[PDB]
């Protein structure tokens, strides 16, 4: 059929946007603090949770 | 530093000394901005203090810079106009 | 009536209550035939129902209907040369497509508009003819009979009112063709009214740019020849008679640079005037100011035409922005290789007012670069602040990744083979990597290109080259003359200019030979090397460790790193041995690549290729004869084979060969062919000239979505490789090859084509001019 | 070799050469090569014994209309301009007015040759070429020019008498509206398939009808070259519009008698009650005066290049610009006689004067024809 | 692709298809049931198993295609928190993909574009839809993707560190701190401010960011 590394081939997939990249938010002092959060950056911690991640099926 | 040329490194938007003499410690930032506009830096946390500093590199013969600061109060109203030189 | 059940036959695309609401009575409503007979009506205004028969049973609705839509397919035919979906875009336009609400009615009305189409063409001779062939449970299919007559062409123009410049004289300055003798080609002569448009405004520079500034294009009467391909137009124009540039009176916001500014409207007072200059004059007030930051300097002028004296006034008025419109910039399409190695190929710096020409200096380094596919930006005004501009240069990249091949053969002969592979833009770095090689039962071979381009920020290529060549002539391996070479160069680059480039290494070889050849040349470069070797045996070996100092450096004002169209790149390289060496010698080339647009749409372009070189001595002991020139085979003239440009060695009477074999290995061994032959295959000389002249050509057979990438291109190669030491004294009865005019020559085509795996070039050149002999592959595989 | 080149579709050919009253030339001669296959409105007049006939680069030839002998040659090609020595380049046929020969140029210029030895008489530069022959008439050299130009030039020495806008579209709808003159009225037509009455004393506008189509989103072709001039029985304007609507109106208001808002007719004429036609798919028909009722048809000539139709030698004639003549049945279109003189054809009009057919051919120039 | 055939035969043939993962032939199926019956009853369906063949069969555009016909075909579904995660996985897809990861190089600072698009519509997802099975995955991509932008933008902000425009560099840091409140990519561009306020004699100005440094050494 096809060969690749000697398996087939290879199909996308994700846990590392999964595994959720550290942030160390500022202790920053007063006066000394900027509008350090704009844009889209609104991240609802949400749970209905289901299966994630790869385990994650799409319908 | 041995070499003579190097590629010429510049760093612009400064407010020359029509500029300066344009604008007056009482100004607000917007008496300041009608003319001048923005800076493309100015304090993130604190007071209004409009920075516009110059940096240029030639030849091997040092670097240039005029460093001007333009310290508006918490109201906006200019206290400082602060033009500093190079180093 | 009241409707108690309305029954809901043949729809087969509207849902039951999508018919439910096109139906002005709903199940439970009050009905009158009226509103039954408006049943009728507005079930044929879904577009859908080829009949509609709204009935009742007593007050409880049926309504009988067979329907229009989804059209199962639309068939084109006689749709040879338009694209089909330029007549599906009319199609598209009249609201029906495959899948879609057909109507019986409008069959006519698509046919007119694309009869409609055709007569935007450079046409009306062409006609369709839809036919609606019914498919199943709905389904029509669209058989569009085309009955394409003819296009139109230019046949004449005339002008009336033009009394200043010929007609015709106008019409060779106009993309309106009509000349092509059956003895004289120079094209075609095809049509388009919208190059007229753009002649009206070559004929409207035309006057303007004299002085005739009252000039007007009256009216223009294009024929309808009765022969629908003939145009024979009548075109109403003032004259218009001339006015002379009397005076530049610029004004406005001229924001301190005015006298700058007056250098761009220091004008003639009087002179024959030229609104195109002034057009352009405008816009040097505008990349000035843009280059003093004001990215936005609005200036208008207005030539007031004073007729009194038959002479213009120009009035200009400039008005700029403000400086630091440079607030930030920002870059798209860098998804594969680095933002940062994009962000350093810019020129104007964030946080600074605008030079406004080193973003497009900035962004031709993006296209000097050639891991792009097209270089452009977005240079949009961020609102707020007169410093207020951010740059988003969006850009496109391309493909990378290539091959070379050489085999001799597989499975039957040794293990024998020629390798190489290439990938740059190494990983999404930046970096090059070309490594290549091969291991045969002639020879082994290993060499290393990879380079860091910015291993250090300033132009540093951190570029480092081995090679090993275990060269051995696995033959009569002694008798064929072993000689393994390997050696090192670490070259560097930096910006000397902003276009120019340096290069820079130190060159090492460590040649290992061993039983000579009985070649004149050989052992007199040998001779030059104060050894004596004997010339009537094979038996003498020999090292060589050469310290040399290589260099470079490139000028760079061509269009595109991988695909350019216009300009010129200079990189002269070349190579001087230090003390410490094993010879002291030079050996220097030249290398030219100019683009030169024939087309002005640069669809033809000059192609010049030249290579140029001389080494010599450094006093003393010679360049050596591998460093000779050459040319012949894949190389600057093809249609040859490889070294067939260049001096040609004569061998020496001899028979110790260590005995090269029973016949074989004629060098005048001792089996045969002895006592001063002479070979034929160019051994080459320490000068060279050669040339090799391309053009860009377009074909009429791929698409241009696709052509793009393809070069075709012809050629007439030609060159001359000889040696001012290979004297006529030492060779007369034998060849001589210190003449500056050896022109051996081919002349052909190459054929490249962009592969996934980059260009891929073949060629096929026919010789007609062999100087001193030249060994010819007529078919040229070089890629 | 060629079977598998390229591909177009067009036209059907000529059926029916007829030999029944076989016909022949009055004599052969040639003006150069004339009216050629550039499309022109050139075309000579017959008069006085004399072939005032001119070849469309050079030399207007009076030519004997015995033989074709040259009565006087001149030459309308053009010594001045951005060049001297240019070729003649007329767009207005032959206009034979008293002792000039007055013609319509595609340098936009209008001339008076004076008929005895074709000396220009006067010389008048017009708005635009003369699309339209130019009608000299009243003193008034009245043209419909290819701007749509309704011009009085004064026929006597030269001098526009008024210069007015006719009917036509924005690019040049190629067809006349030639101002013929009924009842003191320039009666034109127009190539936006309108038709008129204008004053023609003075260019003042007695009405104008739309009648018909014209190109512009009721697209009609380039083949579209339709004479919107009229032929007024006296006070009965028998025109057509120009994507060929055949009508009849009012002459002093235009009040439509009937209308063929079908018509697709390259060259008419009433021919008594019988308005016979040279259809655009040069099917000769014969329509009525008092409607369009088919008297009689023809369509044993099918997508030809029909010229004009004349009556001479008893038959109804047309020629073609194929070089075929034909004498069709007065009464139902059938052919008794066959000529072909020219295969290059006529773009020029026959002309049955001097008791002879008068046609300058396209190249193969001027014959006559008689049977 | 597929013949007039019924609509449930074809779905039929799509559903082994899809279990199949022959999403080549359950395309092929699946369109051509709603090339020819999207008024099924499983259109919707077809359409949330076209998406799922497709992005299986990595036709992300397709897919976002597919998406938007979703999106114009059942605006008022329950699978649109999928959808609205689908409108970020398809982004999370269409921004960087290569062969370089198996020999250790990363594209965290190559696209931004379809990175911010999944962004948009992961937290749209977690936004609008707090309920799906999509809305904590999504969450921890959002979190990593909010480095992951941070890391092409310190990747920038470490250039500028490089060009000498200092103006530049503090531009980048705010654009690092103003957007990135909590990643390391801007916690060490918070060294790379006060330097170039150093670099043009603001020390003044850079040592309340070393203040902030003092905070943000915790």
């Amino acid at each position: 059929c096809s060969s690749d590394s000697r398996y087939k081939r290879q199909v996308s997939g994700d846990e590392a946007y999964l595994e959720a990249a550290p942030l160390a938010e500022l202790h920053a002092p007063a006066g000394m603090i900027l509008p350090v959060t704009s844009g889209d950056y609104a991240i609802p911690v949400t749970n209905g949770s289901g299966a994630v991640g790869k385990a994650l099926d799409i319908r | 530093e041995r070499v003579v040329y190097r590629p010429d490194i510049n760093q612009g938007n400064y407010l020359t000394a029509n500029d300066v003499s344009k604008i007056r410690v009482g100004m607000t930032q917007q008496q300041v901005a009608y003319a001048l506009g923005t800076p493309l830096m100015s304090d993130p946390f604190g007071t209004n203090t409009w920075f516009y500093v110059f940096r240029q590199q030639p030849g091997h013969e040092g670097v240039t810079q005029q460093t001007l600061t333009l310290t508006f109060n918490s109201s906006g109203v200019l206290t400082n106009i602060d033009n500093k030189p190079a180093l | 009536f009241v409707v108690k059940d309305i029954h809901f036959e043949g729809l087969q695309r509207v849902a039951v209550g999508a018919a439910l609401l096109s139906m002005p009575v709903r199940t439970g409503d009050t009905v009158n035939d009226e509103d039954i007979s408006n049943t009728i009506r507005a079930l044929f205004a879904t577009g859908n129902f080829e009949d509609v028969r709204v009935l009742r049973d007593g007050d409880t609705l049926l309504v009988q209907v067979k329907e229009r839509p989804t059209i199962a397919s639309i068939t084109f035919s006689g749709n040879k040369s338009v694209k089909d979906d330029m007549l599906k875009q009319n199609l598209e336009a009249s609201g029906v497509r495959v899948g879609e609400s057909l109507d019986r009615t409008t069959i006519a009305d698509i046919e007119k508009g694309l009869e409609d189409f055709y007569y935007s063409v450079g046409k009306y001779s062409a006609s369709v003819k839809a036919v609606v062939t019914p498919l199943p449970r709905n389904r029509v299919d669209l058989k569009l009979v085309f009955q394409e007559g003819v296009s139109a062409e230019i046949q004449q123009i005339n002008i009336v009112g033009n009394h200043a410049f010929t007609t015709d004289e106008l019409i060779s300055h106009f993309q309106l063709r009509d000349e092509v003798p059956w003895w004289n080609v120079v094209g075609d002569r095809k049509y388009q009214k919208q190059k007229l448009a753009g002649d009206l405004e070559t004929l409207r520079s035309y006057y303007l740019d004299r002085g005739y500034a009252r000039f007007n294009i009256d009216s223009t009467q294009v024929s309808l020849t009765p022969d629908k391909k003939g145009i024979y137009v009548t075109v109403n124009i003032t004259e218009g008679d001339q006015y002379k540039l009397s005076g530049v009176e610029v004004s406005g916001n001229l924001a301190g640079h005015s006298a700058e500014i007056e250098q761009l409207t220091k004008i003639e007072p009087g002179e024959l005037y030229n609104g195109t200059k002034v057009t352009k004059m405008e816009d040097d007030i505008k990349k000035l100011l843009g280059r003093y930051g004001y990215a936005y300097p609005r200036v208008q002028s207005m030539p007031e035409i004073n007729d009194a004296d038959k002479t213009v006034k120009l009035r200009v008025n400039v008005d700029a922005g403000n400086r630091f419109y440079v607030r930030k910039i920002r870059f798209e399409g860098n998804d594969t290789s680095k933002d940062a190695v994009l962000r350093r190929e810019m020129r104007q710096m964030e946080g600074a007012w605008l030079g406004s020409d080193l973003v497009d200096q900035g962004k031709e380094r993006l296209n000097r670069l050639g891991f792009f596919e097209t270089v452009d930006t977005d240079t949009q005004r961020v609102p707020g602040s007169p410093d207020q501009v951010d740059v988003v240069y969006k850009v496109k990249e391309r493909n990378t990744g290539s091959f070379n091949f050489g085999i001799g053969y597989g499975t039957e002969s040794g293990v024998s083979f020629q390798a190489g592979v290439q990938q740059d833009n190494w990983l999404g770095t930046g970096y090059a990597v070309g490594i290549n090689g091969t291991k045969n039962d002639y020879q082994t071979y290993a060499e290393l290109s990879v380079t860091n381009p910015y291993f250090t920020v300033d132009g540093v290529s951190l570029g480092g080259r081995l090679f090993y060549n275990d060269f051995q002539a696995d033959d009569a391996d002694l008798s064929d003359y072993t000689n393994k070479s390997y050696g090192t160069d670490v070259t560097l680059g930096f910006p000397i200019n902003e276009y120019n480039s340096l290069r820079a290494g130190l060159g090492y070889v460590h040649n290992s030979l061993s039983n000579m050849q009985p070649q004149v040349a050989m052992w007199r470069y040998l001779y030059s090397m104060g050894e004596h070797p004997s010339t009537s045996d094979q038996d003498n070996s020999f090292k060589t460790d050469d310290f040399t100092f290589n260099y470079g450096w490139t000028y760079n004002k061509l269009d595109r790193g991988y695909f350019p169209t216009d300009g010129s790149r200079v990189n002269l390289t070349g190579k001087v041995t230090i003390p410490g060496s094993d010879n002291e010698y030079y050996k220097v080339t030249l290398d030219t690549a100019t683009y030169v647009p024939i087309d002005d749409d640069h669809k033809w372009v000059v192609l010049g290729r030249t290579r140029w070189g001389y080494g010599d001595g450094l006093g003393g002991k010679e360049m050596p004869f591998y460093e000779n020139f050459y040319a012949g085979g894949s190389s600057t003239v093809r249609g040859f084979q490889s070294n067939t440009i260049g001096p040609k060695a004569v061998y020496f009477p001899h028979q110790a060969s260590n005995y090269d074999p029973d016949y074989d290995y004629e060098c005048a061994t001792q089996d045969g062919a002895k006592d001063l032959c002479k070979s034929d295959d160019a051994v080459g000389g320490n000068a060279m000239a050669v040339a090799s002249l391309e053009f860009i050509t377009p074909t009429p057979f791929i698409s241009d979505k696709y052509a793009n990438s393809v070069r075709t291109s012809f050629f007439w190669d030609m060159g001359t490789v000889w040696d001012t030491n290979w004297d006529s004294s030492q060779y007369s009865g034998y060849p001589d090859y210190s003449d500056p005019s050896n022109i051996r020559m081919s002349a052909g085509i190459a054929l490249q084509w962009m592969s996934p795996l980059g260009p891929l070039v073949f060629s096929y050149a026919q010789p007609f001019k062999k100087y001193d002999g030249d060994k010819a592959e007529q078919f040229q595989f070089n890629i | 070799l060629f079977n598998s080149e390229e591909d177009v579709v067009k036209m059907s050919p000529l059926p029916t050469v007829e030999n029944q009253f076989t016909p022949t030339t009055a004599w052969s001669t040639s003006v150069g090569s004339g009216i050629g296959n550039f499309y022109s409105n050139l075309h000579p007049a017959l008069a006085d014994n004399v072939v005032y006939a001119a070849d469309r680069a050079g030399l207007v030839k009076a030519l004997n209309a015995d033989d074709g002998k040259e009565i006087w040659s001149v030459s309308l090609a053009e010594k001045d301009g951005w060049f001297s020595k240019e070729p003649a380049l007329l767009s207005g046929g032959v206009t034979v007015s008293g002792g000039h020969v007055y013609i319509g140029s595609e340098k936009a210029q209008v001339y008076a040759l004076n008929t005895s030895d074709g000396t220009v008489a006067w010389q008048t530069k017009v708005a635009g070429e003369a699309l339209s022959r130019p009608v000299v008439s009243d003193g008034l050299v009245l043209i419909h020019t290819s701007n749509g130009q309704l011009q009085a030039l004064n026929e006597a020495d030269g001098a526009v008498k008024w210069t007015v806008n006719l009917d036509m579209p924005s690019l040049s709808l190629r067809g006349e509206s030639a101002p013929t003159t009924a009842f003191g009225a320039a009666v034109v037509g127009g190539d936006n398939g309108r038709v008129s009455a204008v004053l023609m004393e003075q260019g003042q506008m007695i009405w104008q009808q739309r009648i018909s189509q014209a190109t512009g989103s009721t697209e009609i072709d380039r083949l579209s070259d339709v004479d919107t001039t009229p032929v007024v029985v006296n006070g009965v304007v028998f025109a057509l519009a120009y994507n060929g609507n055949l009508t009849a109106l009012d002459l002093r208001s235009g009040q439509i008698m009937w209308k063929r808002e079908l018509g697709s007719v390259n060259d008419f004429i009433v021919d008594g009650n019988r308005i016979y036609l040279v259809d655009q798919n040069d099917r000769v028909m014969a329509l009525t005066i008092d409607g369009g009722v088919t008297l009689w048809t023809q369509s044993d000539l099918l997508h030809r290049l029909l010229t004009s139709p004349v009556l001479y030698n008893g038959n109804l004639v047309v020629g073609d610009s194929e070089g075929y003549l034909h004498w069709i049945n007065v009464e139902d279109g059938r052919f008794v006689a066959q000529q072909k003189v020219d295969s290059s054809g006529f773009q020029t009009e026959p002309v049955a004067a001097d008791g002879k057919l008068l046609i300058q051919a396209k190249d193969g120039t001027v014959y006559s024809i008689t049977r | 692709e597929v013949p007039d055939n019924p609509p449930n035969e074809i779905y039929a043939t799509a559903q082994q298809k899809l279990q199949d993962g022959n999403w080549r032939q359950a395309i092929t199926q699946l369109e051509a049931l709603d090339n020819r019956y999207p008024f099924g009853p499983y259109s919707q369906q077809v359409q949330l198993d076209l998406i799922y063949a497709y992005y299986k069969n990595a036709d992300l555009p397709l897919a976002q295609a597919a998406i938007d016909r979703f999106i114009r075909l059942n605006p008022t579904h329950p699978n649109i928190d999928y959808v609205m995660y689908m409108r970020g996985l398809t982004n999370m897809a269409l921004d960087d993909s290569a062969l370089q990861g198996f020999f250790g190089v990363d594209r965290s600072d190559r696209d931004p574009q379809h990175a911010r698009a999944a962004f948009s519509d992961f937290s749209k997802l977690v936004r609008g839809y707090p309920n799906s099975q999509y809305t904590t995955d999504a969450t921890k991509r959002l979190v990593f993707l909010k480095d992951r932008l941070a890391k092409y933008e310190y990747s920038v902000a470490e250039y500028y560190t490089e060009r000498g425009a200092w103006v530049a560099v503090v531009n980048r840091v705010e654009g690092m701190l103003r957007d990135y409140p909590d990643t390391q990519a801007t916690r060490d561009a918070l060294p790379l401010m006060e330097n170039a306020y150093r670099q043009m004699q603001m020390n003044a100005q850079a040592e309340k960011v070393a203040k902030i440094i003092a905070a943000n050494s915790s």
